[PDB]
């Protein structure tokens, strides 16, 4: 995250680090005990070194770390130039019992619709400058949703965004999630409620012709009921 | 896209 600001504390106990060698990857979500979900194309991977680190704030320190049994691409995935249902599902070598610095995020509705102009935020530790390193800190920034239309315009998304991916938008000309924070969950309104999960933008992460887009968790929240066996 |  690039001009955000550090997070109190284990604020948000649902944050997961998906690391390979203990270097961190990308932000994941915790939607269960058992699993998390992150963004498919974070795991173009060797599975044997990836690691799930849950309860962090500074990234190198201890927090519950958990081998992966099973990475669940969402069936219909297709990577880029596509980059079309860009979700996996992990699941957990162990079973988490809530605590008050572990702690899964809900799942969404069905039904739940995330309309142009509400308020969200968006935690990673993902680069804090373009070329930069990685964050020592899980930090925060506060997102706008736009209208798809308007981020399919010519000039932006050019066409490209569908449905079920959310336009984003910083208060800032300068502040953008950036490398390493993909899969981090997107939380929406007053009572901060699971909306999306972080997905691509350009090479530039501040390119300002090409809003951070994330998954709308909604339109996903019955298969990954199915995947993870709960009703 | 560049995915992050």
């Amino acid at each position: 995250i690039i001009g955000g600001r550090e997070v109190i504390p284990h604020s948000r106990p649902y944050m997961a680090s998906l690391q390979r060698n203990g270097s961190h990857l990308c932000g994941g979500v915790l939607v269960h005990p058992k699993w998390v979900l992150t963004a498919a194309h974070c795991l173009a991977q060797r599975m044997a070194q990836l690691r799930l680190v849950l309860g962090l704030h500074t990234l190198d320190s201890p927090g519950l770390t958990f081998h992966i049994k099973a990475a669940i691409q969402h069936p219909r995935y297709k990577p880029v130039p596509a980059l079309e249902n860009d979700l996996a599902l992990l699941q957990l070598d162990g079973k988490v019992k809530p605590s008050r610095t572990i702690r899964p995020l809900a799942l969404p509705s069905k039904r739940q619709v995330v309309a142009a102009g509400t308020r969200c935020s968006m935690a990673g530790w993902g680069l804090t400058h373009q070329g930069g390193r990685l964050s020592r800190v899980l930090r925060e920034l506060d997102l706008q949703v736009l209208d798809t239309r308007m981020c399919n315009n010519s000039r932006f998304w050019n066409g490209s965004l569908s449905p079920s991916m959310v336009c984003l938008a910083a208060d800032s000309k300068d502040q953008a999630p950036c490398k390493g924070d993909s899969g981090g969950p997107l939380v929406c309104g007053k009572g901060r409620v699971l909306a999306g999960v972080l997905s691509f933008s350009s090479r530039v992460c501040t390119d300002i012709f090409k809003p951070p887009v994330a998954t709308a968790v909604a339109p996903y929240v019955s298969w990954i009921r199915k995947v993870t066996g709960r009703s | 896209k560049v995915p992050l």
